[PDB]
């Protein structure tokens, strides 16, 4: 990426966050600054030296200089929980413009909330078929960022994961779902299989065994 | 392509205002068909919502407009034989000394971009700028015309 | 008061074609430069590439990914904006975005061709590039009680429980075969429909 941005920032409610946006192109062209939120559409933020979009709030300021951009938060309120971006150009004198990578910014909107983690094995309809599936559900988190390790006896496993990104719920708080593919061979000739959940550091695990 | 010719520069005399320079300056582009005929009155509002630059040792303003005034990219430069007042283009109290003024009729935005970084070069090029001010018409418009020239 | 009405998204094959538009409205279009920018499924903005207006001859820049099989046009008389994606891959999957782009440039810190910047957006059309065929479900039960919903294409299936509280379906997983999977998982003390196949299944979780 020409433009590099911290992947991910975390800022108490009230508090002053700043994110920031590096390339050589910045030396020589200013930033502008984007937030989208899951499901809408962007919104500039500001742009140029000191330029902001009527009706953007005014705690959102921006500077720069060298090869740096920033996009400073002020009093971070709860909707300010999204996806920042900054556009330049992707080199010194080009017509082409480039985003950085994106930063997610969380603002701490809640207590924290461990996962709640059910495994199911694969059932034995699906395995007179001749296929096999682990389900790890993950349920009511917070903030919203989990890790899947599947362990197979006590060795990890990295082929057959499919994990979705979390999402959600009705009640503010996450979920996530991770499945694992097997043969109905390597099920049964194993002692069990665990979905190794990690979420703010603390981990909750769930085994299965092929024995109802 | 940018459309400078000899009757684009005049020397322009010590009782104009801001106003009768705008029209002095517009008016052989208009008669030429570079700019819509009202040009000059599009210039003046967006002056008065500012083009004065301070820098030594003369005094220049950018008058101009949105490119959707323009026909064909053109400039019209003009020498003040006395310093007239232009508002600072950054938003400063003091109003700028001006006895320069390059008319900006310019519809290409990579032009625009272009013309500007070279009129910052050339003003701050002191010698460049005395020479300007003691020029006839004729050699304002080979000086400029030669450095539009190697602009393109 | 702007607004920009992406349509023409959809499922396309690898190779095919597909034509985007978006209609313009509440702001000056014959002078506006617009942009496309899309968002892979999980990933950031990525600029697609840009027409300018009028003064600058209507011409157009494009991002490298996608430079001589794109082309962006656009018709003043009605405020449209079009994408032309041909040979489209896998990778071009996402939400296509566009917007209305205002040029900056500060006379004393700038430097050609100034920055351009995105000043409204639409919400994007979702463009779909794969290969696979329409695929009716396989539901498996999960003796809180579940379902799998495995191996279906295209988006989206419906899972309700005894034909109609506290369930819990979980989004879908997009996997290599270029098949969707998901769960639908109720606690206690289902009826899965997918349309694009025509496919209703009732299991009962014993």
């Amino acid at each position: 990426y020409e433009l590099t941005q911290e992947t991910g920032v975390s800022v108490a409610l009230g508090r002053t966050v700043t994110i920031t946006c590096r390339g050589d192109s910045l030396a020589s062209h200013a930033a502008s600054w984007y937030q989208k939120k899951p499901g809408q559409a962007p919104i500039l933020l500001f742009y140029g030296k000191n330029n902001r979009p009527s009706g953007v709030p005014d705690r959102f300021s921006g500077s720069a200089s060298g090869n740096r951009a920033s996009l400073t938060i002020s009093g971070a309120q709860a909707e300010d929980d999204a996806e920042y971006y900054c556009s330049s150009r992707d080199k010194s004198g080009s017509r082409l413009s480039v985003f950085g990578g994106g930063t997610k910014l969380t603002v701490l909107s809640q207590p924290k909330a461990a996962p709640s983690v059910t495994l199911f094995p694969p059932s034995s309809e699906e395995l007179q078929a001749n296929k096999a599936t682990l389900v790890c559900l993950i349920s009511d988190f917070y903030p919203g960022a989990v890790t899947v390790a599947w362990k197979a006896d006590s060795s990890p496993v990295k082929a057959g994961v499919e994990t979705t990104t979390p999402s959600k719920q009705s009640n503010n708080k996450y979920a996530a779902s991770s499945y694992l593919s097997l043969t109905p061979e390597q099920w049964k000739s194993h002692r069990s299989y665990s979905c190794q959940v990690t979420h703010e550091g603390s981990t909750v695990e769930k085994t299965v065994a092929p024995t109802e | 392509g940018i459309h400078f010719r000899r009757h684009y520069v005049r020397h322009l005399p010590k009782e104009v205002s801001q106003n009768d320079i705008i029209k002095a300056l517009a008016s052989p582009l208009i008669n030429d068909g570079m700019v819509v005929s009202d040009f000059a009155d599009h210039v003046i509002t967006r002056e008065q919502n500012p083009t004065g630059l301070p820098v030594e040792p003369v005094g220049v303003a950018i008058p101009h407009t949105d490119s959707k005034y323009v026909r064909q990219n053109a400039i019209s430069v003009g020498i003040l034989a006395e310093p007239v007042n232009f508002e600072d283009a950054g938003g400063e109290p003091d109003p700028v000394p001006v006895r320069v003024v390059f008319m900006l009729a310019l519809g290409n935005w990579f032009d625009i971009t272009n013309v500007l970084w070279w009129i910052k070069a050339v003003i701050q090029d002191e010698d460049f700028m005395q020479q300007l001010l003691v020029m006839n018409d004729d050699e304002i418009y080979q000086s400029i015309y030669t450095r539009i020239s190697e602009l393109e | 008061e702007v607004q920009l009405v992406e349509s023409g998204g959809g499922l396309v094959k690898p190779g095919g074609s597909l034509r985007l538009s978006c209609s313009a409205s509440g702001f000056d279009f014959d002078n506006a430069w617009m942009t496309w920018v899309r968002q892979p499924p999980g990933k950031g903005l990525e600029w697609v590439g840009r027409i300018t207006g009028p003064g600058e001859g209507w011409s157009v820049d494009y991002a490298a990914p996608v430079e001589g099989r794109f082309t962006i046009s656009r018709l003043n008389s009605i405020n449209f904006l079009y994408l032309e994606m041909n040979n489209l891959r896998m990778e071009d999957s996402g939400l296509y975005f566009c917007a209305r782009t205002g040029k900056y440039y500060d006379f004393w810190s700038g430097y050609p061709p100034g920055e351009e910047y995105f000043q409204d957006w639409g919400r994007g059309t979702l463009v779909t590039v794969s290969s696979a065929s329409t695929k009716g479900p396989s539901v498996f039960p999960l003796a809180a009680l579940g379902c799998l919903v495995k191996d279906y294409f295209p988006e989206p299936v419906t899972v309700s429980w005894n034909s109609g509280s506290g369930v819990h379906t979980f989004p879908a997983v997009l996997q290599s075969s270029g098949l969707y999977s998901l769960s639908s998982v109720v606690t206690v003390p289902c009826n899965v429909n997918h349309k694009p196949s025509n496919t209703k299944v009732d299991k009962r979780v014993e």
